[PDB]
């Protein structure tokens, strides 16, 4: 560890792990048979990752379509134990809403929206209570 | 000296100090005044600072001693021999501050 | 360079990480 | 060639010259003119803005004339 | 306090002056407790020295 | 008595410190033979 | 006993100074030679990138590619050198290239053979264990990771140590078993050096990590046991408390944790105690060269040393003018280079496996 | 790299990159015109970050008010590519609920709550089915 | 003045070369001795793991466990050495073990006493501050963290500096106050070395971090002040701009921010200016040994040096044959080893605190 | 030819040993002088923090601030030194301060001029490229980042190399084009050293990263092309496989990927082959001093070297007593210090740009 | 080893992290 | 210190990271 | 000696030790008292302090 190149060789792997801990990905295949959703994500380039679990909060569920963009957060900086925390589908997102809103949705309309002045709008096609 | 070349030379670099040296002797006909003079010479050569060396060959100079000896022979009752080397007391600063 | 050559050569026992 | 190759000099560094300062007799004339003008300024200042101005201006004149004479005419190894 | 006020012509001694004013105001509390009185007095002397 | 003694002790320490400051002021000046130079701050 | 460097096209025999290195604590063996020629001659057979094969006497020590060539000349001296490594060192600085970064269910030998295919290095598997051949439930490759990094990461979890052969192959080496040579202080030793430092050896190595939950095991494993995993390996040489906790490298089970904990304990044991000796001859007692992975019997009893058997760990051959023919042989305890299954010296299956482990030259039933 | 200070200079950037990966922030401006919400977040001190995209799971949407606390998760440890994963609003959160609950709310009541014993309570002001 | 190494069982008096080290910039003091014995004798009493106590004259300098023992022999010479550190060095390389990682409301002394219990090291707390004893609102422990790492993190947060005592204890030391010795150039100096570099000293250190929002404070602290925290410490020795920004180490308030910012400034001040001297005698002027944490008066005026008082930072004792008796003493300014509360020389509470701070031997009110 | 140090107030001319360094692989040039004065004299003009200007003969080499001053004296010797760097080195250890950490659409020169404003350094931009001036679609600053770190991060992505001028300015330098000097083995060389090592040079550098999706491009870019980005730069000097994959540093497009890949390949080329020579005179053949970034013709053909032109990379001037006047000049191929647009020697726009690139002294149309 | 011993001994002023 | 001075001086080619 | 300049600096640091040496002879006609005196002088020359 006296030469510049020797120091570079000695110090490179730590920075490589640091740079590869957090990552983006795309979703190609979603498997819902398991108790946790198993994605098949595609990393930087010429790199796939099969059977990547997705984590979603309790009380909410959703099955994204293929092509969504996920944020893979590798646990302990290993490029394994990859866990998808968020899976956004920018192609099917509601836009141009009021400053204070909150509601579920589907990739073709179907908005259960809560609007400013106490309005619980439920825009669907055939609502069926059970 | 260059590799694969014949013509070489040297380059000048200042001038080294003038290292003077002399050999002195203290002798009398009393063997006690000789000892006293030798002791005085010892204690005057081994003194802090620079002193006016007077020499029939060097002249009048200001030098600081570097080494000396006092050799007798346990057979010569009056003779005491000395061998001194001195350096000029040139005290000049390196940076040589200007305005 | 005793350690400087062990980096260029392999090390089946990892130095760091 | 880039700017790293060339070593900068003091004139360029301070810039970040009137022809009067090229020859020798013109340097002598300029130094004399500056000395006379500043001496007149000091003598006049000794009556309005009495003391501090004059005491500073005399030292400024000394410094300016010393710089000009020591660097323009009193060069190293000048012979006639 | 007079010493500190003579000091304060050139400097800022407002904090020490306020501390001395508080000590003067709270005299009856200090008389009963001996350790606090001496400690505060020596602290004031060191503050003057500071 | 305690107030008086404390004041006197601080006075003596201050006197010693003043002596130290004066000797440092004396030490500030050089002693080597140097040619004079025009001064301009 | 001439050192011939089979370069591209022709032989080169005479040398001014030779230094060769070999070890099992490394994935390559480097060599450096000194050449002396009249100023102006053509030196093109010794160029970076040429394919070299070093041959000591009639036997090949190293094979691979030339790395560096230095030429210097001053007013009164002239020095030219040349260096190089194995062809296994090609993996060390090259980035691993594979299409799908994940191997689902493969063993270490198959992963290594799929990774070392584009370069040309041939993989050699020597271990006959039943647990070292256990397949990985899943192994992914960090992008921009060298082949050396990936294979070392896998071999550390398996407990195997990876080395380079004398013919350029990759080897997953097996420690020697039979004591072949003898080194004594009175007969054939010029210089010894026995260091015994205890600044790293601990008492209890315990490793903790995360369980496996990706997919098929995700329908079975619970929540708490996913995070609660543990493994322990205790040492009896340190009598104080002295613990150590290791964060695992990959997904872990109990048996895998125990294996890594030992792997770490045995590596610390090997790195703690070190013997070094300078013998007079390049050749062995029988006649072959000195190479690593050899079990020698030490009889340095005139210096009050109580070690009896050691395993060679590093051999460096020297041909300096001031030295002559020397080879500095370094020694480490054998128990530091073993797999977690084996040990240094509950049924019919256990008896049969023991027998076939004591006799390695026999064919296992597999 | 022999001196303590030289080693500190050599090793500091890696630890700085590590320490500046996960961060907190405050949301000041939310832009919804884009296909992804663009926040204008404020980092440690005297540091702003304009146009920071927010990622939310498919099937859910919400527009937080200014002043919410976001968790910025930098990708590849660059302080760029900043992505907001969660944006909590502690000032307007439902509190003191039963052990098992799951619902959707708004910053003034409007709770579509699922309660323990099979109760799908829908507390709003003017619910409008469509 | 004989160096006796009380090993396990018996005394060992004569030595060939002795080197002992002590400092306040470290958590241990290492020693190294040389032993010359006829080839073939037994050196068991000096073995790795033995419990040693070094005793110079009649006083104990180090106590702990032996680390290393080297034995080498060549065709001409033969050399045996032995090493070792304190028992406080047992924490440096041992991983901290505690059941519940998080301490909710504890002070630094209590955390240290809970962490150094399994090993045997006794914690000693010397600071009488009112702000260094402020409890941590919450302190967690990264898993697989050494006791040294955890305690150093906490001490850096508090501004205190940790050190190893001469009896093997842990100590949270306090800088000296009274000038006890004098080092002058003309009387008792064999060699001086005064380095004064300004490659690290900045003008304005400023630390930024995240506020506390876990639990009880989470119902109170707003959103912006969670992220917006700041602290500043300015140096007056560097006249240029020269700023520095520090990302904090844990949850941080304003007073805590300034504390670390000052700690950083004072550590840089201590690390910048360094004095080194080689005195002739191991013993002091009064008669005791030379040890760290002593305030000496420097009178090196003959070399045009304007420093007057310094604090010793490192003392190394030597007994080489070419050296004799020497002790290389290193000095650093005292203002670099202070706590952020104290300073180098608004009410009744302030006056009383100032009095009891000027007089440390008095008992505070607490 | 006297070295004068214009310290604060007055000149300092005579020295005992001078060592000045300059290079284009660095952002500063350090100098170290040795002073000798009678013990007791005042050395206050040479103190840390003073404003210095080194003037060799009548020309200025370095300008900046003094860093360190060592004074030592033993029983028979006395040594005093002094050090210092440029004013451009003020950025290296000082943390960058800016109000808004993000620059939306700015070029590298504007970012540098906004970052180097508080200190005093002046930025100089020399390249006349059309792609090196392409603005950043967004550039943010990691907090607690030094100006050197930020500007190097930007310049690496741009392909430019950053250097320090001879007057203290920052420079984004341009490699020379015309050969001005000749170095031969027979006439004006005292010592040469030619190292040619291939332990780092690869064949195919491929850089991979993430696309741009923050804001305006977020409504356009699709999901897959966000993650799928690539760039390639191939070398022909290495004949075996030898690939390398590089994780990008920031948001990356295809042209940006190709640019960095080429930058990395050229930096490896420059770092591989190295020439060193010791000439006799400080001055050049024409008469000026020796400085970096100069294209020279190498004619070391008597040593069988086939290189013809090189570019100087480092110049160190020496005034030791044992050395005399020497300057150790280091050399590297020019093709390692080029921008990715230019190359070493499809329309009207291409022809005009080729003409105005071949003739740099002409004014481009812009 | 002047620095190589300061690592094995403690360092109350951290070198990294 | 040949490398120990290159750290204190600039390095437009990053050693690590 | 300052390079490229004629002048040089000379400084004084203390005084060197006095390395006084002498020779002595011990002879007696008994040829055994001489040995006794030589041994006594050897013992008095090799002694601590």
């Amino acid at each position: 560890r006296v030469n510049d190149s020797a120091l570079n060789r000695l110090l490179t792997p730590l920075m490589r792990r640091v740079r590869l801990m957090l990552a983006r990905a795309v979703v190609n295949v979603i498997n819902d048979g398991r108790k946790v959703q198993n994605l098949q994500v595609g990393l930087l380039d010429d790199e796939e990752s099969d059977e990547v679990e997705r984590l979603q909060n309790y009380g909410h569920f959703s099955v994204p379509l293929p092509g969504a963009e996920a944020l893979i957060a590798c646990v302990g900086a290993q490029r394994d134990q990859g866990i998808a925390v968020v899976v956004e589908d920018r192609r099917y997102r509601p836009t141009n809403l009021e400053p204070g809103d909150a509601g579920i949705y589907h990739h073709e309309g179907h908005r259960i929206r809560l609007t400013k002045d106490g309005r619980c709008i439920i825009t669907c096609k055939t609502v069926e209570v059970y | 000296e260059y590799p694969l070349r014949d013509t070489g030379g040297v380059n000048d670099l200042g001038k080294k100090l003038r290292s003077r040296t002399f050999s002195a002797c203290i002798l009398n006909s009393n063997a006690e005044t000789a000892r006293d003079e030798a002791g005085a010479l010892m204690d005057a050569l081994d003194a802090p600072g620079s002193g006016e060396l007077v020499h029939p060959d060097f002249g009048t100079v200001d030098v600081m001693v570097d080494s000396w000896e006092c050799r007798t022979k346990a057979d010569e009752l009056n003779y005491y021999a000395f061998t001194v080397t001195v350096y000029p007391s040139l005290q000049d600063t390196a940076p040589d501050a200007e305005t | 360079d005793g350690m400087g050559l062990n980096i260029y050569a392999g090390d089946n026992y990892i130095t760091g990480w | 060639a880039s700017s790293t190759s060339a070593t900068v000099t003091q004139g360029q560094l301070q810039l970040t010259t009137p022809p009067v300062f090229e020859s020798v007799s013109d340097i002598e004339k300029t130094t004399a003119m500056l000395g006379a003008a500043l001496d007149s300024v000091i003598l006049t200042a000794s009556e309005q803005g009495f003391s501090t101005d004059s005491v500073q201006l005399t030292q400024l004149r000394l410094l300016v004339v010393a710089d000009l004479e020591k660097r323009g005419l009193q060069l190293a190894g000048s012979e006639s | 306090s007079d010493a500190v006020d003579n000091l304060g012509v050139t400097q800022t001694v407002s904090g020490l002056m306020g501390s001395l004013s508080a000590m003067k105001g709270s005299v009856t509390s200090l008389i009963n407790q001996p350790a606090m009185l001496a400690s505060s007095l020596m602290g004031a002397l060191s503050g003057v020295s500071s | 008595y305690v107030m008086l003694a404390a004041a006197q002790t601080y006075r003596a320490e201050a006197a010693s410190q003043a002596l130290t400051a004066a000797l440092d002021f004396s030490r500030r000046m050089d002693n080597a033979a140097r040619a004079p130079v025009l001064d301009a701050p | 006993n001439t050192v011939t460097l089979r370069a591209d096209g022709r032989l080169f025999t005479g040398w001014t100074s030779v230094s060769v290195t070999r070890s099992i604590e490394s994935v390559a063996g480097y060599f450096e030679l000194g050449v002396n020629v009249p100023p102006g001659t053509d030196l093109s057979g010794l160029a970076p990138g040429k394919k070299f094969t070093l041959e000591i006497g009639g036997q090949i020590v190293c094979t691979g590619y030339i790395d560096s060539r230095r030429r210097q000349m001053t007013a009164d001296s002239m020095k030219i050198t040349v260096a190089g490594r194995d062809k296994t060192a090609d993996l060390i600085d090259c980035a691993a290239v594979y299409s799908g970064g994940q191997w689902k269910n493969r063993t270490l030998e198959q992963i290594a053979r799929d990774l070392c295919a584009p370069y040309g290095v041939t993989v050699r598997w020597e271990l006959s264990d039943k647990e070292s051949s256990a397949a990985f439930p899943g192994f992914t490759l960090d992008h921009s990771e060298t082949v050396y990094e990936a294979l070392v990461r896998a071999s550390r979890a398996r407990g195997v140590l990876m080395t380079s052969n004398a013919a350029g192959e990759l080897v997953f080496s097996r420690a020697a078993s039979t004591a072949t040579d003898e080194l004594v202080l009175g007969e054939n030793l010029l210089t010894l050096d026995f260091e015994e430092d205890f600044r790293d050896r601990f008492s209890e190595y315990t490793v903790k990590g995360y369980a496996r939950a990706n997919g098929a095991e995700g329908d079975d494993i619970d929540a708490k046991s996913i995070v609660s995993r543990k493994g322990t390996a205790t040492d009896s040489d340190v009598t104080r408390y002295r613990p150590m906790i290791i964060i695992a490298d990959s997904k872990i089970t109990a048996k895998d944790a125990q294996a890594r904990a030992l792997r770490e304990q045995r590596r610390r044991l090997a790195k703690s105690i070190t013997f070094e000796a300078e013998i007079d001859g390049w050749t062995r007692k029988d006649g072959q060269l000195w190479m690593p992975n050899l079990l020698v019997t030490i009889d340095a009893s005139k210096y009050a040393i109580k070690t009896t058997e050691l395993l060679v760990s590093k051999v460096t051959l020297i041909l300096n003018d001031q030295d002559g023919l020397k080879t500095r042989v370094s020694l480490a305890p054998r128990e530091g280079f073993l797999v977690p299954v084996e040990s240094d010296r509950g049924g019919i299956d256990a008896l049969v496996e023991d027998y076939y482990r004591r006799h390695p030259e026999k064919t296992p039933p597999w």
